[PDB]
RNA sequence: UAAGGAACUCGGCAAAAUGACCCCGUAACUUCGGGAGAAGGGGUGCUCUUUAGGGUUAACGCCCAGAAGAGCCGCAGUGAA
RNA sequence: AUGGAGAGUUUGAUCCUGGCUCAGGAUGAACGCUGGCGGCGUGCCUAAUACAUGCAAGUCGAGCGAACGGACGAGAAGCUUGCUUCUCUGAUGUUAGCGGCGGACGGGUGAGUAACACGUGGAUAACCUACCUAUAAGACUGGGAUAACUUCGGGAAACCGGAGCUAAUACCGGAUAAUAUUUUGAACCGCAUGGUUCAAAAGUGAAAGACGGUCUUGCUGUCACUUAUAGAUGGAUCCGCGCUGCAUUAGCUAGUUGGUAAGGUAACGGCUUACCAAGGCAACGAUGCAUAGCCGACCUGAGAGGGUGAUCGGCCACACUGGAACUGAGACACGGUCCAGACUCCUACGGGAGGCAGCAGUAGGGAAUCUUCCGCAAUGGGCGAAAGCCUGACGGAGCAACGCC
RNA sequence: CGGUACCUAAUCAGAAAGCCACGGCUAACUACGUGCCAGCAGCCGCGGUAAUACGUAGGUGGCAAGCGUUAUCCGGAAUUA
RNA sequence: UAGGAGCUAGCCGUCGAAGGUGGGACAAAUGAUUGGGGUGAAGUCGUAACAAGGUAGCCGUAUCGGAAGGUGCGGCUGGAU
């Protein structure tokens, strides 16, 4: 049962995979230039307590979130509530 | 609700967590059954200087996430 | 500068990895050669297995010599070192996995069958 | 993996089927919901139910079922069907 | 001196190739000493940084470097002998 | 616990010890005259030999740009007087495909497989769950594209080449109604680690088609769509045993010996790193060698109870070898890319790949495996209302003192 | 898979049986070509002008779809404690 | 210009089955090669030991031996006189 298995495999991984740095990419950039500079207490310090407690409903709704350092990398920043 | 608890004897001495455990048990056979002494062990390193060594212990060490004791401790009992 | 007493490559899958030459055959007389031309040669290193083994007679082809030629062009090939292939009195070689490149003036040669079996052609 | 299994058993032509719905991940040889009597539903009396009918709570409510002729049979039995009459109670 | 590489020759005579220093590695056999430089490998320029010294130390400096990287240039870095 | 002569059991023979063809059974069975019939059960050992593949995994315009044809009306007759050569419907059907799919499993093998690999039993503070059941939202959605549709040459070729372009149940631009989201005081448990207490801020869409009689939507029922919960389901981490056996295999080992800080597994770690002692491992024969899918399985010694894998069942690992990545929720995929590798074929040279471990037989062999066997008939399940296929799963057809009746 | 089964009974005393040997133990009979020759030949044999036995035979023996073996375990033999 | 930081176009180090190099290990043929036993009449040697095996001697044990056999020094009965 050989197939066209092969050829579309790249262009669904188009609209997913590379939806994946669509979507993906202002985090992939800003683990290097615009997260790096948000962190450090910086002029934008740490302003996510009500950011993301009112944008995650919103339009700001990820979906890549697991455990064990405070979260994979963000979640537990609603300290201040 | 509860997890290992046994009982052992401690050994090595550096930072974080003891008890380096050194349990005692039995072991037997088929066609006559002869249950005798055996022995079993978890090695770590000291907790603060707390576990003396040579400390026949109840043991065990604490859950690990660094490395260098195993899994669910209980309680320093008694030196040997 | 080919001549005999002179170590040749092989590039095929026969048995054979190095040979160097008895003759050049041709004319009475007839001292060296270049790319285009059959040859006899034994073996100082053969391939563990393979067909042909070591301290055997051979005859063979000459390919990519570093005394590369020039053609009616008014144009040139050259290489950087010089092979050999080994046949079967047919214009037939024994081993068939041919490495590396390969000239197109072998046509001539009849070995079309081992150009079709070739990389590249030049 | 997963509709009512009518699974093959027996010598030659012993079809002694058994009362089964395969796991949604297990072939008819493999591991299962849960093996809920012994008979064969092809059985040339009838379909001859004899299963766990107290087991209707569990399998009907995760993951379980039929197919097209026992969900009749189960209904008239007082399970299939009428595990929609317990799930509007 | 292309290219080929002892076919020369009675015979590799001759010439060719090697070498300095540094590092790593060096079998057999031994009358135990050795063999053994065994073999076989790898390396060396110039600048900025200290590393921190050898101290040149008075001490970082004075050069070599403790010797560590980072860099610059060429086909080429015991560039000669 | 129910078993049990040895035809005999050495020398000159009397005697002890001794081990002993054999005669009896069964065996994946098989070797040396086919019979009344039938029946069972079974199934490439050598040939895990290469494998040719056929065919080996397929389901949904009940998603839509629907293209195509084309139902139906179907101007005008195109006149040896019967068309949709026309209006719009353009339904249904490959739909052009874009999309929901699985595909590891029904299928195969035990290559490998030192340790939960499995047999086999535990603790788990070591939890997640396209297909799935149930309680809570409706059936708000960007359609760029996108094959729809057009355009540009090449080479027998492999298969590419430039130029633009619509729908979807595709998905996606913007707000939303379900332990959603983890902080202020809120508890103790298995110290570590859990316990949700708080207030939910934080979840947020959509998939609407085919649409029943009608209210063309109630809930759009269907079978496909978004959101907490658990759970079926499976897997899931931590301990004992066989988790290896074996010195004419012994002294084993060096961020080593696996906590603290950074990183990450639904979970958790030297998994890497700044510190820890040379320590740790030891003739518990560690090291290392050999080996390994594991259990029952059978036979059977008086009972003791055991050796038992071919089959046959269960439970691991691999699917042209290998290596990187992608991935489907998970894939290194029995019938996925790039590949090395290897050969295979083709070559018209410009380069392309192939790809037997589904199941038959092909070369082959054997004492042995049927038959490049039958069909989905039934049952089976994956996708699919309906319906469909895979069937080489399934069942069957032949085979037979292999062993009889 | 089944115009086959069930059935008429169509059918007729009909349409369906070999072993080592004829050896002490092998129970299968004594014989001849047989004179330790051929060769059957299992503990062991026989055979040399009186072979039962080599070869052969009508029966012929132990059980019958029957006849003897081959690899495995054990009875045998706790001759494996 | 993403030009800043960036990855592809460009540069500093990684393993990778692979690939081929190198010395050991095992083999197998065996080499105008080559050691132990048995074996097939033992023609080779006396019945060498068993009747003090013709002479009781023996056990560790220099010793040579084609083969039964022999001579040296420490313990011994496993002996007829």
């Amino acid at each position: 049962a050989n197939i066209k298995s092969a050829i579309k495999r790249v262009k669904t991984t188009e609209k997913a995979e590379a939806r994946n740095i669509s979507q993906k990419s202002a985090m992939r950039t800003a683990v290097k230039n615009a997260k790096t500079a948000v962190s450090n207490n910086a002029d934008n310090k740490n302003e996510l307590v009500s950011l993301a407690v009112k944008l995650v409903d919103k339009a700001a709704q990820s979906n890549l979130i697991h455990s064990n350092k405070a979260d994979r990398i963000k979640s537990q920043l609603m300290t201040a509530n | 609700n509860d997890r290992k608890v046994y009982v052992g004897k401690v050994v090595s001495d550096k930072m974080d967590k003891t008890i380096t455990v050194l349990v005692e048990t039995y072991k037997t056979h088929k066609l006559y059954g002869k249950r005798v002494k055996y022995s079993k062990k978890y090695k770590t390193h000291d907790e603060n200087n707390s576990a003396k060594l040579g400390d026949i212990v109840k043991i065990q060490e604490t859950r690990p996430l660094s490395a260098t004791k195993r899994f669910r401790l209980v309680e320093i009992v008694e030196e040997s | 500068m080919i001549q005999q007493e002179t170590r040749l490559k092989v590039a095929d899958n026969s048995g054979a990895r190095e040979v160097l030459t008895i003759k050049v055959l041709g004319g009475s007389g007839r001292k060296t050669a270049n790319i285009g031309d059959v040859i006899v040669c034994t073996v100082k290193n053969a391939t563990p297995g393979g067909v042909v083994k070591k301290g055997d007679v051979v005859k063979a082809v000459i390919v990519r010599t570093k005394s590369g030629v020039r053609r009616n062009d008014g144009s040139y090939i050259k290489f950087d070192e010089n092979a050999c292939v080994i046949i079967r009195d047919d214009k037939g070689p024994r081993g068939t996995r041919i490495f590396g490149p390969v000239a197109r003036e072998l046509r001539e040669g009849n070995f079309m069958k081992i150009v079709s079996l070739a990389p590249e052609v030049l | 993996a997963v509709k009512i299994r009518l699974t093959r058993l027996g010598s030659k032509r012993n079809p002694f089927y058994r009362i089964v719905v395969a796991d949604a991940r297990s072939p008819r040889d493999g591991r299962i919901i849960e093996q809920i009597g012994t008979y064969n539903p092809t059985s040339a009396n009838a379909p001859e139910i004899k299963v766990d009918e107290a087991l209707a709570l569990k399998w009907l409510n995760d993951g379980a079922k039929p197919t097209d002729t026992v969900h009749n049979i189960l209904s008239k039995e007082g399970i299939m069907k009428k595990f929609d009459e317990q799930k509007k109670a």
